[PDB]
Formats: C-alpha cells, sequence, structure tokens
C-alpha cells in the first residue's frame, strides 16, 4: 500500500507513517470480486475513490489502490513472490488432504486472522475454489464477523472446557520430564 | 553316503550362515524401523 501510494503520489517514508498507511489499508482496502471489472470501473469513473483526512488535516483521495494492495493475496505476482495465492493454497491444501476427507474441507472452509477482515474476501475466496474445485464438491467460506478474534475464542472455549482439565502440563510433569513434556502433551 | 553329506551340508551352511547375515540385515532395519515405530508412537499420541 505503501509502494502504490508513493506512485500514486502519496510518498510515505516514515515509521510513524507507516502506521497511518496501515490504518488507511485496515479502514479502505476491500477485495474486490472481480479483479479486472472493478480496475476497469476504477478508470471509467471515480465512484471507488475515498477522502482520508491525516493527522495534520490534509485530505488524500485513495481510488484503485483500495483493491489493488489486498489483490496481493490473491496474486502474490504483484509483490514478485513467486508463490501461489490464498485460494491456489487452500486448493493444493485439500489437494495434498485425503480424498475421502476433501468434501468436508471444501465444506468447512474458514477463514480467521486480522488480514481476512477486508470486505468482500469471503465472496472472493468462495468463487475461486469453486472455479478450482470439482463441480461434485459443495464450496462454503465461513467468515465469522469476529474472525479477527476466533484464535483466542477458541482458546478460551478450550481452556474452560472441563474435559481439557486432563490435557494440562502440570509443574510436577515439566520437573519431571524437562521441557520436551511440550512434545508429549501438545499436539 | 559322506560325499553328499558334505556337498548337502555345504549348500545348507551357505544357506544358514546366508539367513544369518539376513536377519542381520533386517535386524538393522528393524533399529531403523525401531525408530520408525517410535515415531508412529508420538502420532499416535498425537491422535490420542
Amino acid at each position: 500500500l505503501m509502494k502504490i501510494l508513493t506512485e500514486r503520489g502519496y510518498s510515505f517514508t516514515t515509521t510513524a507513517e507507516r502506521e497511518i498507511v496501515r490504518d488507511i489499508k485496515e479502514k479502505l482496502c476491500y477485495v474486490a470480486l472481480d479483479f479486472e471489472q472493478e480496475m476497469a470501473t476504477a478508470a471509467s469513473s471515480s465512484s471507488l475513490e475515498k477522502s482520508y483526512e491525516l493527522p495534520d488535516g490534509q485530505v488524500i483521495t485513495i481510488g484503485n489502490e483500495r483493491f489493488r494492495c489486498p489483490e496481493a493475496l490473491f496474486q502474490p505476482s504483484f509483490l514478485g513472490m513467486e508463490s501461489c495465492g490464498i485460494h491456489e493454497t487452500t486448493f493444493n491444501s485439500i489437494m495434498k488432504c485425503d480424498v475421502d476427507i476433501r468434501k468436508d474441507l471444501y465444506a468447512n472452509t474458514v477463514l480467521s486472522g486480522g488480514t481476512t477482515m477486508y470486505p468482500g474476501i469471503a465472496d472472493r475466496m468462495q468463487k475461486e475454489i469453486t472455479a478450482l474445485a470439482p463441480s461434485t464438491m459443495k464450496i462454503k467460506i465461513i467468515a465469522p464477523p469476529e474472525r479477527k478474534y476466533s484464535v483466542w475464542i477458541g482458546g478460551s472455549i478450550l481452556a474452560s472446557l472441563s474435559t481439557f482439565q486432563q490435557m494440562w502440563i502440570s509443574k510436577q510433569e515439566y520437573d519431571e520430564s524437562g521441557p520436551s513434556i511440550v512434545h508429549r502433551k501438545c499436539f | 553316503w559322506l560325499s553328499a553329506d558334505f556337498a548337502q551340508e555345504r549348500r545348507w551352511k551357505r544357506g544358514v550362515a546366508r539367513k544369518v547375515v539376513r536377519m542381520v540385515i533386517r535386524h538393522h532395519e528393524e533399529q531403523r524401523q525401531k525408530e520408525e515405530r517410535a515415531r508412529r508412537e508420538e502420532q499416535a499420541k498425537l491422535r490420542r
């Protein structure tokens, strides 16, 4: 985002301005369903532009960058990484998985992490995985509203469950088996 | 009686020593396979 804003004409070079650019990313960026159509719309109209006020009161205009930045998750070629996108990576993982479980892996595709908070990312993942996977596999993307906290939510659930009380590594077990007790009790 | 015996004992001996060095290879293989069985036990703890 900093790179494309410098290209557009807004140069951010300091670590503090990096935080302003991160805030702009979190607030205005979004995943487009069709990158080519979105680029055409942005080039033929300004309806996709937005205004952002900097800490000094200057109002800048963010245009196609909003969806050109998050697009790097599906096409790392923009950043120059010879790696498949997130959708292709999920597809390759489901392929490496056993055939008998690919149906459930498709049906229970879940999104997590702060980076997955872009609007439309779930629809884009749905589209891509449906286009890549066999026609007989029902695709379903799960993007909870609080997916940014799903990690801690599941941790708290597992720590509050009573049946999990036998899974903890106790001080006695640690003093007896050394730090390696993690490789036996945590999986 | 004894001529065929030595000829038989030779083929038996080279067969006996043969299978001996043989299980020797399987034993060493079983030691690497012993480490692989320990890894499988780790995976079984994982599964549990």
